[PDB]
């Protein structure tokens, strides 16, 4: 913390790393939490320049990207032959007034796979999280998705894409095309359905099944202002009448022909009871 | 209340030291006599200021915007000791300034980390004549969790926190491609966002000399209320006007009369 | 100039000139329905439009006449107004990012200098 | 291939030189084999990158925007080992990150002063289907000038873009007032374009383990040909699919007739 | 003025600053104008450089906040314990591109009892004195 | 006339010191034979630029922009000699050389204090064919008093830049939208204005190879008439046209004839 | 080129200057062609930064205006008791996106007797010589 010495700072990174290693190293999977590496590289300038080493920009010395590097390395995946155990790491870096291109913000999206993008526009206009989806990436990918979410994610990706390229109109739209409209429309709702509130993680099934709502179009005639509430109960009442089809579609890793069927029912019948 | 004073007449040295004075004042009735204490300290800034004015002369390479390099570690072992304890309990106001006017200034940047909350005052606002100038989308607390404040606090504050967002949006393009083309469904929102704006200003009993109004104090319920209202639709045939310098709805209510003619 | 105002205004004229943008493509649109209408009619932020009629000012049967052809006219002018504006919103945005990144740069070598200059007086 | 790495973990003065090894191995396909080797420099800002940490850790003052003194010099020093020379000669594929978007950044401007064309990979081509997924208007080369390619070559080529640049225009009104006040002139344009633009797709055979088709190896010769036909006019009784994944025009033609 | 040395340039304002407390000391009032304080910065500046005391933020000392508010922390309101007389001061800094937010423009805003901001567009539009109404206060 | 020469291919140290040289040869007629001198300098931007040459040589830490820390003090002592006084009289006209164009710069920057007038030319305007490419907003004179030019003078003079100042703020939007949705009033400003920023610009002698035109000299009376007038509305029949390169309004009604 | 030690880039154009100075000395004609000032200006600034001179505009040292008038000062036309020869020239200068204002630009312009301003518009419109005739003068 902030009243430690710079050097435990520094440290302490590379010591939660070793901890971290144990586990990957034998067969075992750990995740880690660098929050943040901002910090780290603060307490690392300061050393450096109080050592008197030659400062570059930022007054950062030469060798903070190595610092980094060396660090953000040390997560990996193993393969059977040394254990199969892996170390994920979540690093976060503080931006200033957005620039991602400051000097450490560009260094670590330069050595890691993928960035969550925040936003305070989005935050404040009511997306929490404030992901922003287009800029925000996963170099690894569907590599890591499950068949289920797949099934979803894919066409769920697509037609935000598509909003997103329609989205600014939408507020001067005095006379667009059904076309287009539909896409503004689709957007909003897939957008709503994005949202989430804090310590309330959810099991894939879950999320597929509700992600599957929109998706399909069954909350297309839906009010905007009601997806939040929607989701919450419909996904109240999965979670306590149909825990088997939740079960099945966690089991059969995908969405059989079946559960299709069954999910289609549950949502037709438990939207039309929500609209009286 | 006790006094400790480091004025602007000092030199860097006093600068860099009175805010732990006060603060060792205050440390005493936290943990030796157990009490609630209330800090105020204005303006911490000028502890870090202090330091970056001798820097220099203690022979050091300069860091970023002039800083000293020691300047966030300096800030932490002196922020550290500002806190409540299970012995005692602080309540820390500090006044923090703004170099330049820059939020990212190494200085103002490094205290954010300090604070559970945090109130943003923007001379963009002041400069509109909205006293309290603080800004709606830059203020934060740790405490705005619904789990906390409740959901009626909660969905007001984030209701008129959309509102501004969604207004900011539009500003600066109906600035040249006008009002016309708008929604009437956007167009309420430019109204709506209009007097919530005012209706966030409020004169204080300590400014009289400057507004030339009295100071209303405004009860947490009065308050999440009169935006519950805006928000709902329940004032739009009011004037904006009716809704700046006044203290709970119902004064905005009676100015709209006064000003009915 | 400021990266923060620069990036405000080409925020915004990256936004007025989507707006605008759209609004030709319906205009056009409208426009396209009128040409047709207007065929069998004759057998019987708009530009200067608006304006052209009200300067110069100072049934049915023709009334649907004036009409008919005041809405291809209007339709016409709004969408070459608007494309025009588009295109020099795009002038502008591609004006606005060079002075963006002459003052980004700018602004880091000022930086450095000031810190190189204070390590150098030691 | 010979696999050179500087990965980013080591130091500043390996990420430096890993590239300079690369090279070396191949000049010597070249002044001991006399043959045309390929040099991959994946990506070529970090080379400069790793340029100015050796350079700040040598204490020299950083020039314009936090680069080394010496960035023009880093550079062509190892720019310039890359050429024909009587014995063969070294082509490069390098790897371009361009920093804050900034084209005139001294990294990105200091690395086009060698560049003598661009391949700009594009995910909105990949979306039509079309792979190789390269833009065809804004990739481009130094060397296209009848002066070097000769003529044909170049009006070919200048016939492609153009053509697909019309089409393009026509692109926004397609959409919108939909697709007929087209012109038995505007109809064609956009056609031939949408024909070339699959033509100008390809089966690669390195994708074979996985495509489940014949990788093409499609010569100059077929490819100025095949061209200049459907600008010409030859096939426009051809349907589009003909033409998307195909070598040479032959295949454009047989593939019409698998479609009946 | 202008040739003369730095240093006479950088105390001036002290030395004015002095002639004022006589009368602020004896119950009388007295007004003091500094015009303009940016150009004594510019004199520290100097002065401060050649005595190679290392440059801070925008080339000036680390200490231009304190070289200022030390000055104008002597204009004062004496009690009538010692004599009620006073001293008032009008600093003149100048501003480039109107802009205020300036670190310099900032530091000295921070020390006085407010600011009279001049806009050249309101000065161009008939609106003298250009008094910004807004972004002045007392 | 005497000449006096330190030009831009002397080593710095000449370029430092030619100035207070012309400087001397002024003075001596000034006190010496209490004569009323004329003193042209071009251009005493490179004094200072020559100062900045040497200041590290001599050691200095730098101020900023990389000038020396001397640089007020060192224009000072010299600004300061070159002055009328109760024995002579000495009318002086410096150019000063704007770098990079930035006025902000500390050369031209420090420069303005030591000025009764100035004339602060403009690429912007130059580059919309008006010369002199002064800017009418941005120079100024301490004798623009109506006390001293009369108030005559002093109310046209305001009048003009109260209209461009106008002009200037509505460009903004102009700028996207053009002038359609502008008020009859407000463009009746822009006419004006566009009118009057026309009729600034004039031919010189000097410059006659280049305007194509025979050089005019107005004066002060033609020119506060003239722009009464349009001021006043007299001429908004007239093409904005018939204003550009003219002398006397006269010649701008002329001018209106032969455009027809 | 691009190869050769800093100091042989920054040397190169005095040497073809004197070259081009012998016919010019001799009542004969001669032309002088500087490809390209941008980067000789660079090789100049890589040297006076490893020198460890104060870095100012660009990073570039404080005397590259003279880097640059020192040279073309010696193009020139003597008259007949001189030879009557002549030196012409053409020195080139890069710009990055079409910017005629920044330092190196500026101050070139600042030192010859017109300017050739080629546009990249013009350029992929088809016209080449890409010249832009408003803005180029002699």
């Amino acid at each position: 913390t902030a009243s430690d010495a710079a050097p435990l700072q520094y440290l302490a990174p590379y010591s939660g790393c070793s901890m971290g290693e144990y586990f990957r190293d034998n067969g075992k999977h750990a995740l880690i939490i660098y929050d943040d590496l901002s910090k780290q590289a603060v307490a690392y300038r300061q050393m450096s320049l109080l050592l008197r080493r030659p400062p570059g920009r930022e007054a950062y010395p030469g060798d903070v990207f190595y610092l980094h590097s060396r660090l953000l390395e040390r997560a990996a995946k193993m393969n059977d032959a040394f254990g199969g155990g892996s170390l994920t790491a979540l690093p976060v870096i503080e931006t200033q007034a957005g620039d991602v291109s400051a000097y450490i913000p560009t260094n670590v999206i330069s050595i890691t796979d993928g960035q969550i993008f925040l936003e305070t526009e989005l935050f404040y206009k009511g997306i929490r999280p404030a992901i922003n989806v287009g800029l925000s990436v996963s170099r690894v990918g569907s590599a890591a998705q499950t068949r289920a979410m797949k099934q979803v994610a894919g066409t769920m990706k697509l037609e935000l894409a598509q909003y997103r390229e329609v989205a600014a109109f939408a507020q001067f739209g005095s006379d667009l095309d059904a076309a287009t409209q539909q896409l503004l429309s689709r957007g909003v709702r897939l957008t709503e359905l994005l949202k989430q509130g804090q310590y309330s993680p959810m099991a894939i099934e879950e999320q597929v099944a509700v992600i599957y709502a929109g998706v399909r179009g069954y909350l297309d005639k839906l009010e905007p202002s009601k997806i939040t509430k929607f989701e919450n109960a419909f996904l109240s009442h999965v979670i306590s009448q149909h825990q088997a089809l939740l079960s099945k579609i966690r089991t059969d890793g995908k969405i059989s022909e079946e559960s299709d069927a069954k999910l289609k029912e549950i949502v037709t019948n438990f939207l039309a009871g929500f609209e009286a | 209340v006790a006094l400790v004073y480091g004025q602007m007449n000092e030199p860097p040295g006093a600068r860099a030291r009175v805010a732990l004075t006060g603060l060792t004042v205050a440390e005493y009735f936290r943990d030796q006599e157990g009490q609630d204490v209330l800090l105020f300290i204005d303006n911490i800034f000028r502890f870090t200021q202090a330091g970056s004015e001798v820097s220099a002369l203690l022979g050091r390479i300069p860091s970023a915007v002039g800083y000293q390099p020691t300047l966030a570690t300096d800030m932490g072992t002196m922020q550290e000791r500002i806190t409540t304890t299970k012995k005692g309990s602080i309540t820390s106001v500090q006044a923090i300034y703004v170099p330049a006017d820059d939020l990212t200034d190494p200085a103002p940047a490094t205290t954010f980390a300090h604070l559970d909350a945090t109130t943003v005052l923007s001379r963009a606002i002041a400069e509109l004549g909205i006293y309290p100038a603080v800004d709606p989308l830059d203020s934060t607390s740790r405490i705005m969790d619904p789990n906390i404040v409740g959901s009626e606090h909660y969905d007001v504050a984030r209701g008129v926190q959309k509102i501004l967002q969604d207004y900011k949006s539009l500003q600066d393009i109906i600035a040249i491609l006008g009002m016309d083309e708008l929604s009437e469904e956007d167009k309420l929102t430019v109204s709506r966002a209009r007097k919530i704006q005012r209706f966030l200003s409020q004169p204080f009993q300590v400014a009289e000399v400057f507004t030339g109004h009295l100071g209303k104090l405004v009860p947490l319920k009065e308050t999440i209320k009169g935006f519950q209202q805006i928000l709902a639709g329940e004032y739009d045939h009011l004037p904006e006007q009716a809704f700046y310098m006044v203290g709970p709805i119902e004064e905005a209510v009676a100015k709209a009369d006064k000003l009915a003619e | 100039a400021t990266l923060k105002d620069i990036t405000r205004r080409l925020k915004s004229i990256k936004n007025i000139q989507k707006i605008t943008k759209s609004m030709k493509m319906v205009a056009a649109a409208k426009y396209a329905r009128a040409e047709r209408e207007l065929k069998p009619a004759r057998v019987y932020l708009c530009g200067a439009i608006h304006s052209s009629v009200a300067k110069q000012m100072k049934l049915a049967n023709i009334i649907y006449y004036s009409l008919k052809e005041s809405t291809t006219s209007e339709q016409s002018a709004r969408m070459t107004a608007m494309d025009n504006a588009s295109k020099n919103a795009s002038e502008m945005i591609d004006k606005l990012t060079l002075t963006f990144n002459r003052t980004r740069q700018a602004v880091i070598t000022k930086e450095l200098i000031e810190i190189i200059s204070g390590a150098a007086a030691l």
